RNA sequence: GCCCUGGGCGCUCAAGCGUGUUACCUAUACUCUACCGUCAGGGUUGAUAUGAUGCCCUGACGAGUAGGCAGGCGUGGAGGUCAGUGACGAAGCCUAGACCGUAAGGUCGGGUCGAACGGCCUCUAGUGCAGAUCUUGGUGGUAGUAGCAGCGAAACCACACCAAGGGGCUUGGC
RNA sequence: AUAUUGGCGAGAGACCGAUAGCGAACAGUACAGUGAUGGAAAGAUGAAAAGAACUUUGAAAAGAGAGUGAAAAAGUACGUGAAAUUGUUGAAAGGAAGGGCAUUUGAUCAGACAUGGUGUUUUGUGCCCUCUGCUCCUUGUGGGUAGGGGAUCUCGCAU
C-alpha cells in the first residue's frame, strides 16, 4: 500500500532520489509538483496525486486515482488548463475540489511558475545578442599558442620593416 | 535572508602542517598527552569544536544567499524550477564546453541562478 | 584459502525472502521506484498468453 | 499584485511599531542660528526657519548672506546658539 | 624577444656544478666581447673568478680562483652563442649575455646543464 | 629489455654524432680550397623550409572602401556589459584611430538600428571591441555602404617609447593572396591615408602564415644604408575570422576548426 | 613603632611603612543577548501549504587520562540505480583562486595531461601514518672540505657568545 | 566411490597490479662466495618511425636554425611529470627562524550578455468568435487534429 510504498521508497534505495550537500533529498520525477522526495510530495508514495506539466505550449493539469493504479497504461488524465490565469486557477481549483489543501496549493504554485517561465519567450522576442557563446578545445587552444609563436619568430618583423624603409625611401623623398 | 554569520573563516590547519613538509594541511587532533594542542594552552592554534557550528538557517548557504546544487544535465537542472531562490545550479567540472552551453541556456530559460558560469566557455 | 566463503541462510528465510520479492512485484510504483520503465504497461501484474 | 506567489515565502509578522513625531531637543526653536559640522556648507552660519515631517530642519542662511540656500539638514549635525 | 636574442646551450657537461655557477655568475650580465676577453685574461691567470657562493687576492677585489677546466666550456659556449647569433645576422657589438643558468645533470661526478641568451641592447632613439 | 634498447641506442647516437662531425669538418676542410665545391653542394641541398613549400577591381576598392577624397569617420563602441580593460584598448584604438567618436552601449537598439543611426550621422565605419573576462578577446571592423565587415581574434595583448602626434606612416606586408589583400585594403583604408613623414612614425601590419602583427616603431637611417628600429609600446596580433562580406549576411570564408590540418596553404 | 650598626627603569611631605575613605583595569569568574550539540518534557492527522526516521516549543547542561557509548569523512573491489559523466577532454598533478562543513573532506575558477571515471542504498577489506636506532627509491648541509691546475669523500645532522633568577621562560649586555 | 602445491591440457576469480603479484610481467640471468649456497635492479615512445632530410659551431659532448609529426609542454634519457634538493629573474626582509589574536601598506583575484514588473491606447495574428468535420479511450469536471468566414479584441502573443 501507500504507507509500505512510502517507507520502501524512503529507506530502501528510492531510485529517483537526488541528495544534495545542504541534506535535502530532491525528486527529478516529471509528475511531481515539488522536486522534494518527501511524503505527500511523491507521485509513486501518494495514491491521489496532481500536478502540471507541459509537452507544447499548451498547460495541462495532470492528476491520478486509484481508478488507474492497476493500469499504468492510464494512470495520468489530462485537461487543458484555459492558459488564461485568471479562469486557469479557478478551473484548478474546481478540478481539485475536496482534495487536500497541500495539494490545490502545490497545483497553483507550479502552474504560477511555468506561466512566469515564458520569459524564455521575452529573451526569444528580444534576441540578436551577438556574444555568441563559443567552446575552445584543449587541443584548437595548443594549434594557436605554439603555431603563433613559431609564426612570430619566423616572420622576423624588425628585419621586412627595414627591407621596406630601405626599399621605400631610395626613390621616395 | 538572515545574516550569515561565519564563526570561524580562518581554515583549521594541522599542528606543525608548517614546520614539517611531511605534515599535511589536513587537521588531526594530538594524541600525545604532553601535547600542547592538546591542552588548548594560550597562544595556540584553535581547535574545531561544538562551538563553532553554524547556524541551521544560514548553514550551506552562500554569500550570494543561493545553496550549491550540482548539475549532471538538464533533467537534474529541471529540479530546481520549484527551488530558484533558495537552490542555484553548479555545474560539474566533467561536464564538456558541449553540453555546458545548453544547461546554460535552459538555467536562463528558468531564471535558475549558475553559480559558475562560462567555464571552458569563450566569447 | 579456508576464510568463509558461503552464508548458510534458512530454508523459510529464503522462502520468506521469495515471497516478499514476488510480492513486491504487484505494485507498480514500488516497481517504478526500482528503475524499470513499466510507465506505460497495460495491466500489473503483466499476464500474456501462454503462446508466448 | 495578482500574481500568485510561485514560492512561499514566508509573510512578516504584525510589527508593533507606531511612527511618532520626532520629539526635537528644547535648544531647537525656530529663529536659531544654526552651525553646520558637515556637508557641502560645513562650518557656516544658518537660520532654524522650520521643521521638516521628515525630521529634518527647513533651513536657510540666509542665501543672500552667505550662499546657503533652502535645503534640509538633521538636527544631529547642528549646534543650536543662543 | 627571440628576434633579437640567440640561444646556446650544453647538457650533461662534466664540469664541478659548484665552479660553473660560480663562473656563469661572474660572467652573467656582460657584454660578450668583453666577457670572451675577460674569460681569456682569466685563462691567463690576469684576472680570477670570485668564489662567492660555494668557497684573499687583489684581483678579488673587482676570496677568487681561476677554474680554467669550467671556463674552457663556458667560452666554448659563448662562442657558439655567438656564431648562432651571426647565424641569425645580430649586431655581435650589441650582444651581451642576459641570461645564463646552471642546472644539475643526472648523477659519481656532479655534471651539469649550462644554458646561456645573449640578447641585442636597444639604442639610436630619437623623436 | 629497456636496459639492452638504452644501451644500444646510446652508443649509436654518439658514434652517428661523431661520424657527422668528422665528416663536416672534412668537407669544410676540403672545400676551402675547393670553393665552387661548397657552392654547388649548396646548390644541391635545399633547407625546405615550411615557407618554400607552401601549397601553391578599382571600382571594388572605392566601392567597399574609403578613399582619400573623404576622410572615413569610424563609429566605436563596446559590446555590453564592458568594463576597464574594454575601456583600455579602446584608448589606444583612439590614439591611433584618425576620428573616432566612443558611444556607450545602450543595450537593446539592434545592429540595424546602430546601422541607421550611423548612417544619419554619415558615418563610414564601425569598430566594436568584445570581451569576455578582464582581457581583449576580439575585434570587428564593418562599412556602412553595402556593409562590407571582417571580424578579428585578439591574442597576446602587450603594453617602451611615448609615440608622437605625428600620423604614422603605413606598411604591409604578404598580402599577396587574394583573401590577404582584402584585409589589406581593410587596413590601408581604415587608418590615415596621408603620410607625414616627418617624425619619423611608422605603423606596421605582417603576416606570416594566419595571424598579422601590428607593431609601432621609430624609423631612424644612417650612413650604412640601414635603418634601426625600436619599440613605440604596444604588441598586438590579429587572427581574420567570420569574412561576413556583409552585416551579418552570405559569410564567404568563415574559419572552421577542422581546417589547419593541411599545415599549409596558409591562408 | 621606626631608621645605621646586631622584575628592570627607578623613588624620599616616596613612587618606602601602618592604618583610614573614595575613582578605575581585567579571567574562560557572574547577568543578558546571538548561534552548535546532549539530555528531559511537551505539541503534531478524518494528515502536514518539506521524509511521524518529518516540522517544532520549553529548561538546564557542555573540562578531562585509561575505558565505554553514539554520529560521520575517505580508499581497493562487488550487487543495484543515475536509458550518468567523457576526444567539443575521464583520471592524476599544479594552482599568493573561490564556495560549503566544527572536521575527517566535497565542490567549482585557471595551466600540463591524456581515455576512463563518477552522484546514491547495500556487501566486502591486504582500507587512512609523524616517528617503530622501520623497508625500498630519491636528495641536501657537512664540502668543493679531509684526502689524492684537476679528481674527490666519510662520520654526524630536532634546532643555534654570555650575566642573574630559573634543564639550553623572566630581566639585560658583547 | 578415496588423495593430489609434480606432468600434460582446459574453464574461472567480489584476488594482487612493476616498492603488489612467484625471487623473476623485461631470472635462477648478471653478480658474490675455493665450495655447499645466496641472489637482485629493470614494463609502457609515438597510429605508424613519419626515429630530426638539409644548413650551421664544435678533435668530443652535443647545441642554433630547419622540418616530420594531433602534440617533440611524446625526440629512442621517449604514456603523465610532485616533494625532498638545486640555479636564474622579481618582491621582501636581515649572532635567527617558525605559529596564534586584530589591522595598515604593497601585489593580486572575484565583483549580474539583470536591463525587469504593473495598468492603460492603436494595429496583425492564433490554440480567439462562428460554421462544417475527423480521431483515441472508455462514458469521463476529457485529449489530439482539420477546412471555410474577423479584427468585440487583451483569451494569449507581437507591435
Amino acid at each position: 500500500s501507500d504507507e509500505i510504498v512510502w517507507q520502501v521508497i524512503n529507506q530502501s534505495f528510492c531510485s529517483h532520489r537526488i541528495k544534495a550537500p545542504n541534506g535535502q533529498n530532491f525528486c527529478r520525477n516529471e509528475y511531481n509538483v515539488t522536486g522534494l522526495c518527501t511524503r505527500q510530495s511523491c507521485p509513486l508514495a501518494n495514491s491521489k496525486y496532481a500536478t502540471v506539466k507541459c509537452d507544447n505550449g499548451k498547460l495541462y493539469l495532470y492528476m491520478k486515482t486509484p481508478e488507474r493504479a492497476h493500469t499504468p497504461a492510464k494512470l495520468w488524465e489530462r485537461i487543458k488548463l484555459s492558459k488564461n490565469y485568471t479562469k486557469a486557477l479557478q478551473q484548478i481549483d474546481e478540478h481539485l475540489l475536496h482534495w487536500s489543501k497541500f495539494f490545490r496549493h502545490k497545483c497553483k504554485q507550479r502552474f504560477t511558475k511555468l506561466t512566469q517561465v515564458m520569459i524564455t519567450e521575452r529573451r526569444l522576442a528580444l534576441r540578436e545578442e551577438e556574444r555568441h557563446y563559443v567552446g575552445v578545445a584543449p587541443k584548437v587552444k595548443r594549434r594557436e599558442q605554439n603555431r603563433e609563436r613559431k609564426a612570430l619568430v619566423a616572420a622576423k618583423i624588425e628585419k621586412a620593416i627595414e627591407k621596406e624603409l630601405m626599399d621605400r625611401l631610395k626613390s621616395g623623398a | 535572508h538572515p545574516k550569515i554569520v561565519k564563526k570561524h573563516t580562518k581554515k583549521f590547519k594541522r599542528h606543525h602542517s608548517d614546520r614539517y613538509h611531511r605534515v599535511a594541511e589536513n587537521w588531526r587532533k594530538q594524541k600525545g598527552i604532553d601535547s600542547v594542542v592538546r591542552r588548548r594552552f594560550r597562544g595556540n592554534i584553535s581547535q574545531p569544536k561544538i562551538g563553532y557550528g553554524s547556524n541551521k538557517k544560514t548553514k550551506f548557504l552562500s554569500p550570494s544567499g543561493h545553496k550549491t546544487f550540482l548539475v549532471a544535465n538538464v533533467k537534474d537542472l529541471e529540479t530546481l524550477t520549484m527551488h530558484t531562490k533558495t537552490y542555484a545550479a553548479e555545474i560539474a567540472h566533467n561536464i564538456s564546453a558541449k553540453n555546458r552551453v545548453v544547461i546554460l541556456a535552459r538555467a536562463k530559460a528558468l531564471g535558475i541562478k549558475v553559480t559558475n558560469p562560462k567555464g571552458r566557455l569563450a566569447l | 584459502t579456508w576464510r568463509k566463503w558461503n552464508v548458510k541462510v534458512n530454508h523459510n528465510e529464503k522462502r520468506y525472502a521469495t515471497a516478499s520479492a514476488i510480492a513486491a512485484t504487484a505494485v507498480a510504483s514500488l516497481v517504478l521506484a526500482r528503475g524499470h520503465r513499466v510507465e506505460k504497461i497495460p495491466e500489473i501484474p503483466l499476464v500474456v498468453s501462454t503462446d508466448l | 499584485p495578482k500574481w500568485y506567489p510561485s514560492e512561499d515565502v514566508a509573510a512578516l509578522k504584525k510589527t508593533r511599531k507606531a511612527a511618532r513625531p520626532q520629539k526635537l531637543r528644547a535648544s531647537l526653536v525656530p529663529g536659531t542660528v544654526l552651525i553646520l559640522l558637515a556637508g557641502r556648507f560645513r562650518g557656516k552660519r544658518v537660520v532654524y526657519l522650520k521643521h521638516l515631517e521628515d525630521n529634518t530642519l527647513l533651513i536657510s542662511g540666509p542665501f543672500k548672506v552667505n550662499g546657503v540656500p533652502l535645503r534640509r539638514v538633521n538636527a544631529r549635525y547642528v549646534i543650536a546658539t543662543s | 624577444n627571440p628576434a633579437k636574442s640567440a640561444s646556446a646551450r650544453g647538457s650533461y657537461l662534466r664540469v664541478s656544478f659548484k665552479n660553473t655557477r660560480e663562473t656563469a655568475q661572474a660572467i652573467n650580465g656582460w657584454e660578450l666581447t668583453k666577457a670572451q676577453k675577460y674569460l681569456e685574461q682569466v685563462l691567463d691567470h690576469q684576472r680570477a673568478i670570485p668564489f662567492r657562493r660555494f668557497n684573499r687576492t687583489a684581483q678579488g677585489k673587482e676570496k677568487a680562483r681561476w677554474p680554467a677546466k669550467s671556463v674552457k666550456f663556458v667560452q666554448g659556449l659563448l662562442q657558439n652563442a655567438a656564431a648562432n647569433a651571426e647565424a641569425k645576422g645580430l649586431d655581435a657589438t650589441k650582444l651581451y649575455v642576459s641570461h645564463i643558468q646552471v642546472n644539475q645533470a643526472p648523477k659519481e661526478s656532479s655534471p651539469s646543464h649550462i644554458e646561456l641568451v645573449v640578447t641585442e641592447k636597444e639604442e639610436a632613439v630619437a623623436k | 629489455n629497456k636496459l639492452k634498447r638504452q644501451e644500444i641506442f646510446a652508443d649509436i647516437k654518439h658514434e652517428k654524432n661523431k661520424e657527422r662531425h668528422t665528416m663536416r669538418r672534412k668537407r669544410a676542410k676540403e672545400e676551402r680550397e675547393n670553393p665552387e665545391l661548397r657552392e654547388q653542394r649548396l646548390k644541391e641541398n635545399v633547407t625546405q623550409t615550411i615557407e618554400n613549400t607552401r601549397v601553391y577591381e578599382d571600382d571594388l576598392m572605392r566601392y567597399f572602401n574609403s578613399n582619400s577624397n573623404e576622410p572615413p569617420k569610424i563609429f566605436l563602441t563596446t559590446n555590453v556589459n564592458a568594463k576597464k580593460s574594454a575601456y583600455e584598448f579602446a584608448n589606444i584604438l583612439i590614439e591611433i584611430l584618425p576620428n573616432v567618436t566612443f558611444v556607450k552601449r545602450k543595450f537593446g537598439y539592434k545592429l540595424k538600428e546602430i546601422s541607421d543611426i550611423c548612417i544619419k550621422r554619415n558615418f563610414t565605419d564601425i569598430v566594436i571591441i568584445n570581451e569576455d573576462k578582464k582581457k581583449v578577446t576580439g575585434l570587428t571592423f564593418i562599412h556602412l555602404p553595402e556593409g562590407p565587415t571582417f571580424y578579428f581574434k585578439l591574442s597576446s595583448f602587450v603594453e617602451h617609447g611615448r609615440p608622437t602626434s605625428h600620423i604614422p606612416e603605413l606598411i604591409l606586408n604578404n598580402f599577396q593572396t587574394r583573401l590577404g589583400q582584402t584585409v589589406g585594403r581593410l587596413f590601408q583604408s581604415i587608418l590615415p591615408q596621408n603620410p607625414d613623414i616627418e617624425g619619423r612614425q611608422v605603423i606596421t601590419l605582417h603576416n606570416q602564415r594566419d595571424y598579422i602583427f601590428f607593431r609601432r616603431h621609430r624609423y631612424v637611417f644612417k650612413d650604412n644604408e640601414r635603418v634601426g628600429l625600436q619599440e613605440l609600446g604596444p604588441q598586438f596580433t590579429l587572427k581574420l575570422k567570420r569574412l561576413q562580406r556583409g552585416i551579418k549576411e552570405e559569410t564567404e570564408w568563415e574559419h572552421k576548426p577542422e581546417m589547419d590540418k593541411e599545415k599549409k596553404k596558409f591562408y
